[PDB]
C-alpha cells in the first residue's frame, strides 16, 4: 500500500508473513486537554526502506539555498503532531496498531 | 483546491519527461511511457510529421521521435547474446576458450 | 508548483491530504480553485470534517 | 509474434505494468504472462522437435 | 440569430456508391514494409453512401 | 561448384538465433 505513513514512516514489504492488529482507543490515548505527545515524519528527502526506522531530527530543505538548522522560508521539518481530543470524529480518533 | 483521480481522461499532467540525452550507448529511456533499452543511433528512414514512434515486425519499439525535437531515433538494443565455452576433458586439462 | 511554490507570500502549508513531493507527480484532472479572504485564526475552520 | 500477445493481462509490455500496478499485486499478471510466453515455448519446442 | 427560410425545395437524398474510399491511419505508429491487421471503426468497402 | 546446384541455389530463397552448420 502506498500513502503519507506508509511511504516515510513505515513500509511493509512485498511479502509480509503475517499480518497486522488494530484497534480503537479514545479513552487511552485522548486527553481533556489538547494530547500532542505523538509525532509522524512528514518530509522526507526520499522513500523509506522496508523494515527500518530512520530516526533523524534533521531539517528538510525544499529550496536551491540549504539551512544551518534554521527553519525559515523553505526549511520546514518533517515532524508533525496528531490532534487528538475525546470529542473528535471517527476520522480523528486515535488508533492503536500493532503488527 | 480540489483534484479527481481517475475519474477522467488524463489533461493535466507533471514534468516527468527526463533531462537530457545520452547517443551511441543503450539506456533505460521511457518514451512517453514506453520503457526500453537500445542504442539510439540516426536513421536513414523518412517519417510522417503525425508518427511518434515505429515498430517492427517483432510489433517493438524499434524507431521513435522525440517529444521536444522533430528529428528521429533508432531503438537497437547494445551487445546481446549468449557465450560458448570450448574446453577439453577436466582429466587432461584446464585451459578453456570463449567464443561468442 | 514552480511558478508560485514556497518562494511566494509565507504559507501556512500545513495541510492534511497529498503531499507537495508527489504533488507534482499528480495527473488529476478538473481542478476546483476557489479563492476568498478570510480573518484571524479561521484558516483552521477550512477543514476537511 | 506471440511475444506482444496480452495473455490475459492489461498490456503485453510488464515495464509499464510494474509501473502503474504495484508488484504485490501486479505479480499475478507477470505470472500469467511469463506462463503463456512458456506454454508457446514449449509448443514451438514440440513442433521443432 | 435565426429566421424562417421557404426557398428550400423538396428532393429525395440521392445514394451513390463508396468503392474504395474509407481508409485512414488506426494509429502513429510507423511501419515499413509490413502488411498489419487491426481491428477499428472503418467505413466497408463497396457500402452504401448518402 | 558445378552450374546446376549454382541453378538450385538460385532457385531456392531477441534471443532466436541462426547458428551455422559445422
Ligand atoms: C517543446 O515542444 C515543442 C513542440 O513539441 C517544440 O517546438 C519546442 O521546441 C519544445 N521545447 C523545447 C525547449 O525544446
Ligand atoms: C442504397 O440504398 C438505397 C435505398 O436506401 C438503394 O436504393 C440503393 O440501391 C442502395 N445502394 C447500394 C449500393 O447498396
Amino acid at each position: 500500500q502506498t500513502g503519507n505513513i506508509a511511504d516515510y514512516n513505515y513500509k511493509l514489504p512485498d511479502d509480509f508473513t503475517g499480518c497486522v492488529i488494530a484497534w480503537n482507543s479514545n479513552k487511552l490515548d485522548s486527553k481533556v486537554s489538547g494530547n500532542y505527545n505523538y509525532l509522524y515524519r512528514l518530509f522526507r528527502k526520499s522513500n523509506l526502506k522496508p523494515f527500518e526506522r530512520d530516526i533523524s531530527t534533521e531539517i528538510y530543505q525544499a529550496g536551491n539555498k540549504p539551512c544551518n538548522g534554521v527553519a525559515g522560508f523553505n526549511c520546514y521539518f518533517p515532524l508533525r503532531s496528531y490532534s487528538f481530543r475525546p470529542t473528535y470524529g471517527v476520522g480523528h480518533q486515535p488508533y492503536r496498531v500493532v503488527v | 483546491l480540489s483534484f479527481e483521480l481517475l475519474h477522467a481522461p488524463a489533461t493535466v499532467c507533471g514534468p516527468k519527461k527526463s533531462t537530457n540525452l545520452v547517443k551511441n550507448k543503450c539506456v533505460n529511456f521511457n518514451f512517453n511511457g514506453l520503457k526500453g533499452t537500445g542504442v539510439l543511433t540516426e536513421s536513414n528512414k523518412k517519417f510522417l510529421p503525425f508518427q511518434q514512434f515505429g515498430r517492427d515486425i517483432a510489433d517493438t519499439t524499434d524507431a521513435v521521435r522525440d517529444p521536444q525535437t522533430l528529428e528521429i531515433l533508432d531503438i537497437t538494443p547494445c551487445s546481446f547474446g549468449g557465450v560458448s565455452v570450448i574446453t577439453p576433458g577436466t582429466n587432461t586439462s584446464n585451459q578453456v576458450a570463449v567464443l561468442y | 508548483y514552480s511558478v508560485l511554490y514556497n518562494l511566494a507570500p509565507f504559507f501556512t502549508f500545513k495541510c492534511y491530504g497529498v503531499s507537495p513531493t508527489k504533488l507534482n507527480d499528480l495527473c488529476f484532472t478538473n481542478v476546483y480553485a476557489d479563492s476568498f479572504v478570510i480573518r484571524g485564526d479561521e484558516v483552521r475552520q477550512i477543514a476537511p470534517g | 509474434k506471440q511475444l506482444s500477445s496480452k495473455f490475459g493481462a492489461i498490456s503485453s509490455v510488464l515495464n509499464d505494468i510494474f509501473s502503474r500496478l504495484d508488484p504485490p499485486e501486479a505479480e499475478v499478471q507477470i505470472d500469467r504472462l511469463i506462463t503463456g510466453r512458456l506454454q508457446s515455448l514449449q509448443t514451438y519446442v514440440t513442433q521443432q522437435l | 440569430q435565426c429566421v424562417n427560410l421557404t426557398t428550400r425545395t423538396q428532393l429525395p437524398p440521392a445514394y451513390t456508391n463508396s468503392f474504395t474510399r474509407g481508409v485512414y491511419y488506426p494509429d502513429k505508429v510507423f511501419r515499413s514494409s509490413v502488411l498489419h491487421s487491426t481491428q477499428d471503426l472503418f467505413l466497408p468497402f463497396f457500402s452504401n453512401v448518402t | 561448384r558445378s552450374p546446376i546446384e549454382d541453378l538450385l541455389f538460385n532457385k531456392v530463397t531477441k534471443g532466436l538465433t541462426v547458428l551455422p552448420p559445422l
